[PDB]
C-alpha cells in the first residue's frame, strides 16, 4: 500500500478541505471520497468541520498555508503539534502572487529544521527533477511535486519532469497543485506515483459530491493500469 | 491589563489562568489556539498556566 | 443512460474480443470489464481445419448484447454482406460498420463507410459507423439517420489517446444520437477524457487486449470510464489563464 | 462436388440437406452461419433446404474484433 | 522547389488578401510577404452602390499568380459555377476548391469538396481542394488526379496550429502531388512546424490579417517557412527518450 | 536589442560549439548563424577551433561544464578569466547523470560568490517560476530556463512555467536546453524570450551548416511576432 | 428592363451590347467577369454580344479570402 | 622533479620558469591553462613565474 514515515493508508487519493459551497457538502464529498488523510490550514457561532469529525479512521496533513517565510511556516507547523491531534506536515512556501508557487529555498531550508523536531514532512515542491531529490536527500518521507499551479486545472503539464521523479526517488511520491479531472488523477499514477493530492477540482466542481466519487475512481483506474501492462504508442515509419 | 489581538483591553479581579480568559469570550467549548508572549499554549495545560497579566496572546481558528 | 437504437445499457463501456493471449483471461477480463455489448469479427468458419474453441460459444449470451462489425470489408458491398450474414445468426441487431481504408493507418473510408452506413438504415439495422473524425463527416453520416456516430480517437491498436480534442468536442457537440468513443485508447486516462468531453460512451480492444495484463487494466478501464462521466456530470472548473 | 469456403470438396452421397453437412463436418453444435450460391440460409431451414448437390457453400462464424 | 501543375514557386509561402485592417497594409503585407500566389474570392461585384477600390485592381499582376477559391459555395454545383467564372478572368488557372460544410467549425464538407474536385479535373482546372486531413479522404481526392492536397492544420481563422501531426504525417507521407498546409496557422511556431514535418508549402491568411501588426508579421512568416523548410531538408536530432 | 550586463547584441541566437561533425563544418555552421555569443567549454597535433578564430566579432560564453559541485564550478569559472580572454559565465550544474539537469542549490550558490568578484552571469535554470526569480533577486543580469532536458530535443515542454519567467523578471531571459528545430526556437521569442541558446539541433543536424541557417531564421521570426500582434487562440462554445 | 445582380433595373435605350452596360455603370476600367443568362461571357465579346434587352445578367469580381 | 599531470617526473637542469616548462613538450605556440599548487598560472607571467621545481601543475586543452 501508500505508506508514508511508516504508517500505511489504503486509499492513494488525499483529499483537501479548502473552498466547499457548504459544510452538508464538504462532510458528505470526504465520505465518497474514501480517503483517509484530508489536509488543513470574537467572531460568531457556526459550526466548524473537524470537530463534527471521527479521528480514529482519518490521518491530518497540516500545511503551512499562509506562510512566506519558512520562519512563519516553522510556526504554523509547531502550532499544529501543540493542539496534539497530528503528526504529520505538508511543507508549503507560497512566494508567487500570481501563481502560488513553491519557494525552493525555504521549502528546503524550513524541510530541514521540521525534520530535527522528529515532524513527519512532506513538502509541496515543482518538478525540478533535482529539486525533488535534494529534498529527500535530507531525510524527507515523501515528495509533493506539484502537476501544475495551484488554482487552476491544469493537470500534468509536463510529464517527463515528473515522469523522471518517479524513477529516481526511494521515499513515496504524490502529486498535488492542480489537477483538474479524473483523467488527470489518473495520469499522475500511470507514470508511477503513489498517490494524489487534490482541493480545488471536487470542492469548485458545482457537484462536488458526484466529482469527489470520479476522482475516487480515478485514482484507482490510473494506478491498476500501472498495476500491469500498457499499450506502447505505437509508431509508424 | 493584558496585550490582546491587536487591541489594548482590560481583565477584571486580577488573578487568573488561561481557562478563564476563554470563559469571559464564549468559547470553552469551541476550537482555539492560544500563544502568550511568542510562547505557544496548549489544551492540556489550561488550568496549569496562569496570566502574568500584562502579555501577548493570540488566539486562531481552522477556516478554509 | 447509454441508449443506442431504442435499447438502453447500464455501462457505457463496449469492449472488443480480439487479439488476446488466451481465452481464458478473455473470457475473465470481460466479466471484470462488467461490459454488455462486446463486438465480434466475421470470418469464414475453419472447416477442414480442426476441433478449435470459440470464445462466442463460451460467451453466457444472457449477459452480453452482440455488436458485429464489418472489419475486413474493403468496399462497401463487402461491409454489407457481412452485416446480412451477422444478422442471419439470430443473435444481433446493431451493426458497427467499419471500412478500413488504410493498410498502414487502419483508419477509414470515408466514401464506403457512408455508403454501406445508408444501404445498411434501408435494410432496417441499428447502423453505428466507425467513422474518421471529419467533423463535417460526422454530421452527414449522422444525416443518414445513423444510430451512434463512433469516431476514433486515434488509430486503432495506435494506443495514441485522444489526438484532436477540438474535433471530437465539435462532433460531440453538435451529435443528436450518441457518440461513443472507439479507436486508439491507450490508458485509462484516454477512457476517462473521451468521457470527460461528453462522449456518450467508449469502445475499445487492443488496450485490454495486449495490456499484458488484460484482466488487471479491464478493471482500470471500467472504473475510468464511470470516473470520466461522473466528472462530467458534475461539472468542474475550468482552466485559469494569466 | 461442393465448393465449400473456396475449396472443391468431394461429397459423400447422392442427395443431401444443409443440416447432412454441418453434421458430416461436425457444425451441428457450433453457431455458423451458411450461404448457399450467395444465399444466406437461416437456421430454421437446414433440415429442409437441399443441397442440389454440384454448388456453392461458405459457412462462416464469428470471431474477435 | 514548390511545383503544382507542372509551374514552379520559388516561394513555399501562399498567402489570403482577405479582412485586412486597410488596403495600405494589405499591399504591404503581400509585398514583405514575397509571396508568389495570392487567393481571392469571387463576389458579386457592387454595381448599384459607389467606386470602391479594389485590392487585385492595384495588384502589380507580373509578379503575382492567383488563386481563386470557392468560398461561398455551399454545394460542388456552386463551387463549380465560381471556378468556372474565376478561369473567364483570363487571369488564372489553378482553383482551391474550398466547400464549407459547417457554419460554425467552417471545416469543409467532404462528400462536396470530392465531388467538385472530380467535375473541375474533367473541365481541366489545377485543382488543389481545401480538405480536412481525414487521411483516407486526403488520398482519395489525390486518385481523382488533383494536383496538390490542401490539409486544414486546425479550423479556419482559429489560429490553433497543427492540432494532429500523427494525420499531417500520415497525409505528407502518402501523397503523391505538393501537400500545402493551410487553415488553423497562428504564429510562425504553426508555420515553421508545418514545413518540419514536410508540408511541401503553406497557405495562410487570418494570422497576418489579423495580426494587427500585419506586415511586421508577414516578414515573420516569410522566415517561419524558410525556418522549417531548411531545418527539414537539414535533417535533424530526433528526440531522446528515458 | 538583446542586451547582457550592459553590452548588447544584434543576434538573440547564442549558439553552442559542442559536438560537430567536422571543424570545416562548425566553422561554417558558425558563420551562417550569424551568431555573436558562443559558449565554450601530452596528447598529438590538430587545430583548436578558437585559435583558428577573429576575436572581437565575438562574444565568449564560457560554461562550468564538468562541476558537480559550485566549487568545482567556481574554478572553471576563475579558470576562465586566467585566460583573459573572457568577460561572461554560463553557470551550469549538471546533477542528474540521466537527465542533466540544473541542481538548484549549487546553480544558486555558486552564482553568488562568483558574481561577488565582478563576474558576469547568466546560470543555467530549471522552469521553476520562482529559481528563476531567486537566482536574479541576487544581481544576475540574465537568467537562463532550460526548455526540456540538454540532448533531446523536446522543445518548451511547459510554457506557461517559462511564460511567467517572462512574465516577472526585469533582466533578459533566454532560454537553452533541449530546442529540436525552429519550430522550438521560435516558439521561445513568441511568450517574450529575448533569446534562445542552444547546441544539439545544429552539432548533431546532419546538416549542421543548413540547420544553422534555419534557426537563425527561427529566432528572428518568432521576435517579430511577439514584436507586434498576434491571434487569439478562437474559441467556441 | 434587365436583371442586374439580382436587382430589376430599367435599362436607358432599346438596343445595347455587354460592353455598352459596362460603360453606363463604369465598369469599363475593373476586372470583372460578366454571365448572361447563365452563360459566362468572355472579355473579347462584349463589344459584340448584344443584350436581347430583357434579360440576366450577373456581374462578378474577385475579393479577398 | 616535478608533480605532472597525475605521474611523478624528472626537469633537467634544476633552474627554470613555466615557460621554459612548455618548451619540452611542443605546445609553446598552442592553447593551454596552467595550475602551479592549486594556484592558477597565466600567460602573460609566463617568464616571471619560476619553477619552485617539486611542485603541482595541471595542464588544460578546450576540447567539444
Amino acid at each position: 500500500m501508500l505508506t508514508i514515515g511508516g504508517k500505511s493508508f489504503q486509499s492513494r487519493l488525499l483529499l483537501g478541505t479548502g473552498k466547499y459551497p457548504s459544510f452538508d457538502i464538504q462532510k458528505e464529498a470526504v465520505a465518497v471520497s474514501e480517503s483517509d488523510i484530508l489536509t488543513f490550514a470574537f467572531e460568531a457561532s457556526q459550526p466548524n468541520f473537524l470537530e463534527q469529525l471521527d479521528l480514529s479512521k482519518y490521518t491530518l496533513l497540516p500545511n503551512t498555508a499562509g506562510a512566506s517565510t519558512a520562519e512563519e511556516a516553522v510556526r504554523i507547523a509547531r502550532l499544529a503539534k501543540a493542539s496534539g491531534l497530528c503528526d504529520m506536515i505538508k511543507v508549503e512556501v507560497i512566494g508567487c502572487s500570481r501563481s502560488l508557487l513553491p519557494d525552493p529555498v525555504e521549502t528546503l531550508k524550513a524541510s530541514e529544521q521540521l525534520l530535527e523536531e522528529g515532524f513527519i514532512v512532506l513538502p509541496y515542491t515543482s518538478d525540478d527533477v533535482v529539486l525533488a531529490r535534494k529534498l529527500e536527500e535530507l531525510g524527507v518521507h515523501a515528495i509533493m511535486p506539484g502537476a501544475s499551479p495551484i488554482g487552476s486545472g491544469q493537470g500534468i503539464l509536463n510529464p517527463l519532469n515528473l515522469s523522471f521523479i518517479i524513477e529516481q526517488a526511494k521515499v513515496p511520491v504524490i502529486v498535488d497543485a492542480g489537477i483538474g479531472s479524473p483523467k488527470d488523477a489518473a495520469y499522475a499514477m500511470e507514470l508511477g506515483a503513489d498517490g494524489v493530492l487534490l482541493n480545488t477540482a471536487v470542492s469548485g466542481a458545482d457537484d462536488p459530491v458526484k466529482m469527489a466519487r470520479a476522482m475516487k475512481l480515478a485514482v484507482e483506474a490510473g494506478r491498476l493500469s500501472y498495476e500491469a501492462g500498457r499499450i506502447p504508442l505505437k509508431q509508424y515509419g | 491589563m493584558l496585550q490582546l489581538n491587536g487591541k489594548d483591553v482590560k481583565w477584571k479581579k486580577d488573578t487568573g489562568t488561561i481557562q478563564d480568559l476563554l470563559a469571559s469570550y464564549q468559547l470553552e467549548n469551541k476550537i482555539v489556539i492560544v500563544e502568550r508572549n511568542k510562547e505557544i499554549i496548549g489544551k492540556e495545560r489550561y488550568h496549569e498556566v496562569e496570566l502574568c497579566d500584562r502579555d501577548v496572546i493570540e488566539i486562531v481558528h481552522f477556516v478554509g
